[PDB]
């Protein structure tokens, strides 16, 4: 028979309120799966390229729509290579230490966007941030 | 985990009609394809942010073929909510929703529970969003979803989580970016880690 206190509103706290926009435009990642050798989806939603205004570090951060779950989320690293899928203007794979599902885990990500344009503003943004982490 | 807050959700159905793909793509990401009919019962924890807070679903992902288990009765123990799926393609799967829910009330009676109408994603529904009066009693509740094109699919669990938590306003709030730990690759084996990568940029994107 105990009944119970509604419990209180906590203040929404993102994780971005030290970062800083580089870039932000929805996107579609896919995950490789290296046992069955195809491409899984891991999520649609906002891709965002973030740097730290205090250490300086930039990462890639994206979300899922409507859960609002992290689908990816790890650093940029300068040896990080972006490479089209195919012939493919839409589209980028990269290998990554994933932070999305909260432990470090390697991945091979593809990442598909809805116009070409949107493509070659991710790739010449991610190619940008690593034009400071060199 | 760590969130106080947790609910038990029992997820029945037909088989065939989508309950563990729908729980898999809240749990991934991923659209499995593929038809694997779920062996008794599957217990998946599904944790959603919220402006009150944390919450957690213990989904007790239940196989709808009758064949598969013993004492289903005995997963609805203690469960305070579920959601009962059928197929908007396989009519028969939604003749036979009563049951599940007179299956489930009489082992809970007061839980919270959502009828879904899983694959509106294909094009000719023979069961109708407007067929659908099952929810008409309190304590139920209607959507058509999709795991395939996500149509819907966070509503149940929202729904759910107004209903349990009561907060007719509570939203589903963005999953804080905790900083990704100070650790990186080892470049040694960095010589090995092109050619998976070549695996995946020789292998074209679905569709
Ligand atoms: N077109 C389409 N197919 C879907 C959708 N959701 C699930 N399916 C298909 O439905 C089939 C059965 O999936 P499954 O989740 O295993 O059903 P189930 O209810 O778990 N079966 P069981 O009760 O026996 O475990 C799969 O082949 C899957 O591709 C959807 O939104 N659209
Ligand atoms: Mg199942």
């Amino acid at each position: 028979e105990p009944v119970v206190p509604l419990p209180d509103k906590i203040e929404v706290k993102t994780g971005e309120e030290d970062e800083e926009e580089f870039f932000c435009n929805r996107a579609k990642l896919f995950r490789f799966d290296v046992e069955s050798k195809e491409w899984k989806e891991r999520g649609i939603g906002n891709v965002k390229i973030l740097r730290h205004k205090t250490s300086g570090k930039i990462r890639l951060l994206m979300r899922r729509e409507q859960v609002l779950k992290i689908c990816a989320n790890h650093y940029i690293s300068p040896d990080m290579k972006l490479t089209p899928n195919a012939g493919s203007d839409r589209s980028f794979v990269w290998h990554a230490l994933d932070y999305a599902d909260e432990l470090p885990k390697p991945e091979q990500l593809a990442i598909r966007f809805k116009t070409p344009e949107e493509a070659a503003l991710f790739k010449c943004k991610f190619e940008e941030a690593q034009s400071i982490l060199k | 985990g760590e969130p106080q807050v947790q609910f038990k959700l029992v997820l029945v159905g037909d088989g065939g009609t989508g309950k563990t793909t729908f729980v898999k793509r809240h749990l991934t990401g991923e659209f499995e394809k593929k038809a694997v009919a779920t062996l008794g019962v599957e217990v998946h924890p599904l944790v959603f942010h919220t402006n009150r807070g944390p919450i957690k679903f213990n989904v007790w992902d239940t196989a709808g073929q009758e064949k598969f288990g013993g004492l289903r009765d005995g997963y609805y123990i203690q469960a305070q909510c579920a959601i009962i799926m059928f197929d908007v393609t396989s009519r028969v799967t939604y003749k036979n929703v009563p049951n599940w829910h007179r299956d489930l009330v009489r082992v809970c009676e007061n839980i919270p529970i959502v009828l879904c109408g899983n694959k509106v994603d294909i094009k000719d529904r023979k069961v109708k969003a407007k067929s659908i009066v099952f929810h008409r009693k309190k304590n139920l509740q209607y959507y058509d979803i999709s795991a395939k094109s996500n149509y819907n699919f966070e509503k149940p669990f929202l729904w759910l989580a107004r209903k349990l938590i009561g907060d007719p306003n509570l939203e589903f709030v963005a999953m804080p970016a905790l900083a990704p730990p100070e650790v990186v690759m080892d470049p040694a084996l960095a010589a090995q880690y092109e050619h998976d990568l070549e695996v995946a940029q020789t292998t074209a994107l679905p569709d």
